[PDB]
């Protein structure tokens, strides 16, 4: 089989720039001087496009700022300039051979001015509570870039246990992203706590943005 | 115009069977070699199967060889794939493309050129659990809102702010799983005026269990 | 970043009033100045009004100069519109929009830099009434099903088929007024095979009536 | 009043192609040097986004694939290339005087491939029928260009009276255009007739799509 292996995993280019993703496959890929190298564009909750085949020749419709390179074992997707609709999942193909190999992906993104997030907490409804349960609610929204820490502190100490975190892909008209943590406990031992805080480091800060509730 | 669309997707059993068709249209079907690709978070794109305009010649991955079966239906314009012994590992999005040919003058290129939206595959046997939809109320001239939708099984779960009129600011984060149920949360955000003197309401569906639910988020007190 | 967000639209009887808010965040909202500038098919963009940062200096547009008065609440970081003696062509959709000052090199230049989504105000005497929906049910690989919702008012309905699930090769028309009612209708086209195995329905909603209908589309006979 | 005129009312580019959007005011509009011309994107449920200040100066984050040009009363905005994205209606506006102008808008679309509708016929539903009403619709799905000739034929005749027709706005991911066209009768007045049609004529053909059922 051969191996497709693309870098780097993840991109980030701002409005204007030229992005570059990299395809090597583990075996040559052109049959003769023809590059059987393939390149599909990929957008969140959307079918795969194909952007480019036979190495550099553009698929239908593909404006003029993709093009692909290489030949071999080493091919190129390149984009210039980048444009506020590119954010999407870049995958190489080969068709050479028999299976169809694709790459892992390269997620390129729009890197936009930085963000802080807007952080919201929010107590168990009383609903999920008279059902025994307590899931304590925090929205970490709008930020950039996505790296961010997101810890728990129940009357002071850190909770590790018991969360789950989710972020939303790069938003489309933002360019930001966000998340929801969620700390999940008993009615129980909700009742044995006073206060809940939710805490979110981002580079926007050297301070943390506290958000808290005492119940 | 290309048209391809997949269907027959669902939950299903490990060691089960199921049978997903891809309906196409715009193109002289029984001219096109069709293929079916599948992705999932741990995979990416992985290529199933392979059937030539006439069947005469086929291709299996190795995963799915001697389980899956791809088969055509030229006059009704159908590609299916019938998969039996389902194994979790199968669990995926199906994407049938179609293998267009460029006439190239160094002989004709072949390259999937057209994928549909696909089809949702979960082999699991976790039990199908309607959710639960809690409100989220607050505790500036902007306020967020939001619905906890937790407890449920199996994905996707639809969730519509005012029956769809709240469309802007609205955040609706991807689905976790912590032991079979999954949770998810939305957000959605209005000026601090609008509420709580104009009613906010999350409408949550969940079809495998065939539960719609719709929650007034009102202040705590 | 800048966010201005209209609220404050509706239905309201030629003659009457209505005060749009308009909720800024992102920016040091006391520094700029703001507008309100409206659309209508009768009119495209038309200029409503201006406020200085610090309400020393307002301009209405003559259509308006006697009826409306701009404001602001610079701690609230609130913009207003009070509307009084409406006439129907003061239906349209309203935006505020800010000032915002460019630093040229020769002094700075102000631009309506950012807008809203806007807010929905119908001036009519017409009255609210909820729509009917009919089911649209066939008489090819892929079948065109449809939803009719006639004979309502204000805009605007909300359409949805399978509460959002089926979304690609959906058409929402427009909604068109024939003696102060409106008719809309919206197609879906999903594989011959899915129906009518597989249940079709539109969820229709008309927040003004109060009114939400789901319809499912069953075959003739 | 300082009157902007747009010139075209509409266009229809090809992607790749330029686009060239003209406004010209009744009055100049550049304060001695400095032009007050202004342009602003819209496309379709969104609000209006500033392209172009001053009559050149690019807005944020607007790629240099648009530009504006001109002075004093004529001005001009550009696209090169054209892209799947930039469909929308494009407004120009002066800020020189008070009231602020703009411009009636001109409507850029994408010249995609012609391609005939598909047309779908529906009778009076059951439900519509024990109202006494009878509306007959037919869909005109996914075409271009958007110039079609929709008629009905109730018993072969013309029929005028009654219809309302409908187009959705080019499609973003199509670049193509649809339309119902609802005919409106009494449950009476239905039941006299025997053969209802919908007919299309549109440039891809010279014989219309004549869609039909007998109730």
């Amino acid at each position: 089989d051969t191996v497709l292996t693309q870098s780097p995993a993840s991109l980030a280019v701002s409005l204007g720039q030229r992005a570059t993703i990299s395809c090597r496959a583990s075996e040559s890929v052109d049959y003769y001087g023809k590059s059987f190298m393939n390149w599909f564009q990929q957008k969140p909750g959307q079918p795969p496009k194909l952007l480019i085949y036979a190495a550099s020749n553009q698929g239908s419709g593909v404006p003029a700022r993709f093009s692909g390179s290489g030949s071999g074992t080493d091919f190129s997707l390149h984009i210039h300039p980048m444009e506020e609709d590119d954010s999407a999942m870049y995958f190489c193909q080969q068709s050479k051979e028999v299976p169809w190999t694709f790459g892992g992906g390269t997620k390129l993104e729009i890197k936009r001015a930085d963000a802080a997030p807007t952080v919201s907490i929010f107590p168990p409804s009383s609903e999920q509570l008279t059902s025994g349960g307590a899931s304590v609610v925090c929205f970490l929204n709008n930020f950039y870039p996505k790296d961010i820490n997101v810890k728990w502190k129940i009357d002071g100490s850190e909770r590790q246990n018991g969360v789950l975190n989710s972020w939303t892909d790069q938003d489309s008209k933002d360019s930001t992203y966000s998340m929801s943590s969620t700390l999940t406990l008993t009615k129980d031992e909700y009742e044995r706590h006073n206060s809940y805080t939710c805490e979110a480091t981002h580079k926007t800060s050297t301070s943390p943005i506290v958000k808290s509730f005492n119940r | 115009d290309v048209q391809l669309v997949e269907s027959g997707g669902g939950l299903v059993q490990p060691g089960g069977s199921r049978k997903l068709s891809c309906a196409a249209s715009g193109f002289t079907f029984m001219r096109f070699g069709m293929h079916w690709v599948r992705q999932a978070p741990e995979k990416g794109l992985e290529w199933v199967a392979y059937i030539s305009s006439g069947s005469s010649t086929i291709y299996y991955a190795d995963t799915v060889k001697g389980r899956f079966t791809i088969s055509r239906d030229n006059p009704k314009n159908t590609l299916f794939l019938q998969m039996t012994s389902l194994r979790s590992e199968d669990t995926a999005l199906y994407y049938c493309a179609r293998s267009g040919g460029i006439e190239r003058y160094d002989g004709t290129y072949y390259v999937m050129d057209y994928w549909g939206q696909g089809t949702s595959v979960t082999v699991s046997s976790a039990k199908t659990t309607p959710p639960s939809v809690y409100p989220l109320a607050p505790g500036n001239s902007m306020v967020t809102l939001g619905c906890l939708v937790k407890g449920y099984f199996p994905e996707p779960v639809t969730v519509t702010w005012n029956s769809g009129s709240l469309s802007s600011g609205v955040h609706t984060f991807p689905a976790v799983l912590q032991s079979d149920l999954y949770t998810l949360s939305s957000s959605v955000t209005v000026p601090s005026s609008p509420r709580p003197s104009e009613t906010v309401t999350c409408n949550v569906a969940h079809p495998a269990s065939s539960t719609k639910v719709d929650k007034k988020i009102v202040p705590r007190d």
